[PDB]
């Protein structure tokens, strides 16, 4: 699929929520029931899906789904 | 205060529940199979007592993410024990009177190696992950189980080599005797992997001759034994105060009437016998009933089987009980051996029979005079004893008796 | 049924015996240094609370061959405790009334990875060695110590993450309370290595933004705390029955007048406070005197310190006692923290002072209204309390009071 | 140095005895206080100082100091 559908596919794949729940508005902790350890493992899979490197200061601000699409839409060269 | 076993669950090498385990106990079926993973690592022992169970999907993702295989086996055993006890969440969850004492022999060697290879790998710290601590820590069994079952009482792991889950049970009984708890879940688990088995092979303690005949490797009291066969799995029993079990009409397997815990203080790896003698007599204290069956430690090792035999002589003499080493067909599940043998003893006491000590082709010369049971025998049992000994000369003995 | 402490022994980042510790405590001396090992492994945290001692050759060859660092630290600590208690060899060796309950948080990850690298190396099983099991197993501490010290009574390890050695002490008290033991050595040990620390770093639990200033990386209750600083070491106390200690004219530091051990049953990695409230109230039950000093668990973590503070508020209300987190000086010794912080509290009780909570440049807004001692203060203490919390929501609280 | 003095250096250090207490006819168990696990570790240090494997068998015949000195030179297969 596309970059956003891939991003939306991998989070629900790791958060036990359906693809209809992962909205662009949604956040991991509040709306999706994720803890701090969940978001760590989520960053790890994001680095495997797109074969990219995500610094900890950049991975600190990916608090929502839209922040995950925004980061992937700018690191792929 | 008196404590009773009110429920039990087990994931053993000879069955994935008390029904299957009973079917192997009456039959004398070996749980030991050939192990290919033990070959590929370069070990001399290609034989283990593995758990034949597909555990995928049996535990929630947010729960199994913290668990090693030892925690997985103990969780599935605790699920069985809760249901077998008739306990609903409103009776044991969020209850300060309900605790959990379950440990393992050494956490998870497998996931410790995983984190080290990940740290020393290309990605380094990025590849380790946030779930290796709860898998590698020594109290992973009690930690990974207390949170999902909402345990509010006592919560820790006891570790004492192969006497681990036996001490866990005795400590649970002590918690009830002090009046601090009404129910304590007691047991433990062990993962089965080469990272942990190869270190017993470097000691020369594993059976290595009977690789092409796996069901004959574990042969306690046989004159051609080769060392123990490593095994894994888990067990859990519901230790409950008597009046609390009677008030709600619980099913009571037996009452813990004795608990022994001593130390040899002599040799680091070889037992001395004197400690086992004091440990068995400490557990028989106040027990008006003779011991009808004794579940020996029986590691199928050259030295340990003899020293325990002489210890059994010194305590009984002429009034020896029926003796069977369940490890002959199950293997040595180490940290989970204690609770599993306590369950085997409970099943014999519950169903009035005695499981055989198999593969005793040529009996050991020092057995002489002790009624070993080599074939299944139906018998009305009322009092049963199980021995569990660990490295460092630590001993544990449990005595269970039918109620009333 | 009354238990007292009659001997101390400690090897920590602020002292290799109780005298050196007493000096560091009075002065607020940090024990945290820069670690080249932690930096070379590729970790973000380059600071630790190391033991400033070369243990090479300090223990007999036939004893240390089985030991990891956790057993070495605890062995040295027990030697000090034995001499401090005035126990001759004939008074505690080969004595079924004398036991030992000491554990570690996670065995020895270093020697576990060593055996795996040796097994997968060019030599394979030849390069592993026969001593990896006793080092790497979770009961290595209690087993490596009970054999040379000839312990004949109770012998096992308790594991409960960072409440480990605190539960050991409480469990030792219980053995005395029901008359099973006259003396139990309680404590623990913890090695310090990248194999164990890098797994906490992968969770984001370690202090990472103070590597240039190690002595203020551990800053409990400070607004800019980054996480805990890992530490190692060991500790051992002599738990004794009261009239037994009086009959032999022993020196009695304090009496264990309270012991709490509860569980959260909510979250795995973050405390809830509710369990700690029950744990503190459980340890204060029947204690007629107020708590003068409270050695908090205070781990210099963002969420850990505020939850315990909320728990302290609910327990004591307005009459909050003097609070100090020694982890700001020592770091977090994990399995050895419970016994070490009990020893710090005993030194403060015996010598009549309150060690300061250092590195509080800006007190956390959620810590106002409390009596957090930041400068060394002489004060006649009568009753002290120490909290110890671990992964899995397990809590332990010890209350110690001067005699007569 | 000579071969024999290098195996005695191993035995003395692995068992914790003075170098001149390691006589050729000294038994590992009866004279040098060695137990089971000392034997396995003893054959390991021989493979490390020198550069030969001792495929078991030989390792079980080596009960005395001279038995080791014989096999460090009278073999190398
Ligand atoms: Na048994
Ligand atoms: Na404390």
């Amino acid at each position: 699929s596309t970059i956003e559908e891939r991003v939306k596919k991998i989070i629900g794949e790791q958060l036990g929520v359906k693809q209809e729940e992962v909205t662009n508005n949604a956040s991991f902790v509040e709306d999706l029931g994720a803890d701090s350890l969940d978001t760590v493992e989520l960053v790890m899979a994001l680095e495997e899906e797109f074969d990219t490197e995500i610094p900890d200061e950049e991975a600190e601000k990916i608090t929502t789904v839209q922040a995950a699409i925004d980061y992937i839409n700018g690191h792929q060269a | 205060k008196r404590a009773v076993i009110t429920g039990l669950g087990i994931v053993s090498s000879i069955g994935n529940n008390q029904q299957e385990v009973l079917a192997s106990l009456r039959e004398g079926r070996s749980g030991i199979t050939f192990s290919q993973e033990l070959k590929d690592s370069g070990m001399r022992s290609h034989v283990w007592g593995n758990v034949k169970l597909d555990t995928t999907g049996l535990i929630d993702r947010k729960v199994v993410r913290f668990m090693s295989d030892a925690s997985i086996y103990a969780f599935l055993s605790m699920e069985q024990a809760i249901a077998d006890a008739g306990l609903s969440p409103e009776a044991y969850q969020n209850n300060p009177r309900v605790g959990l004492i379950a440990g393992s022999g050494g956490g998870s060697p497998r996931f410790q190696v995983f984190g080290a290879d990940a740290m020393r790998g290309p990605r380094g710290l990025k590849a380790v992950g946030p779930y290796v601590v709860t898998k590698a820590m020594a109290s992973g069994v009690s930690a990974c189980l207390a949170t999902p079952f909402k345990i509010h009482g006592v919560n820790y792991s006891i570790s004492s080599a192969c006497a681990t889950s036996a001490h866990c049970i005795g400590n649970a009984v002590e918690q009830i005797q002090l009046g601090k708890q009404d129910i304590v879940f007691a047991g433990g688990g062990e993962e089965l992997c080469w990272e942990m088995a190869c270190e017993f092979d470097a000691m020369g303690a594993l059976s290595t001759k009977y690789n092409d005949t796996p069901e004959k490797a574990s042969r306690t009291y046989d004159a051609h034994r080769d060392g123990f066969v490593i095994a894994g799995g888990g067990g859990m029993v519901v230790v409950e105060e008597l009046e609390h079990a009677l008030a709600r009409g619980a099913h009571i397997y037996a009452e813990i009437v004795g608990y022994g815990a001593t130390s040899d203080g002599a040799d680091m790896v070889a037992p001395s016998g004197e400690g086992a003698v004091r440990c068995m007599k400490m557990a028989m204290h106040g027990v008006d009933t003779p011991i009808d069956y004794l579940n020996s430690h029986g590691t199928s090792t050259p030295v340990g089987d003899v020293k325990e035999l002489a210890a059994i002589r010194e305590v009984f003499g002429d009034k020896s009980p029926a003796i069977s080493a369940t490890k002959a067909m199950t293997g040595h599940s180490l940290g989970a051996a204690g609770v599993q043998e306590a369950i085997y003893s409970l099943l014999m006491l519950e169903h009035g029979f005695i499981a055989p000590s198999i593969n005793i082709e040529e009996l050991d010369e020092q057995a002489a005079g002790l009624n070993i049971v080599t074939e299944t025998t139906d018998r009305e049992l009322t009092t049963v004893m199980s021995n569990s000994f660990g490295f460092g000369g630590t001993n544990a003995t449990l005595v269970m008796r039918k109620l009333k």
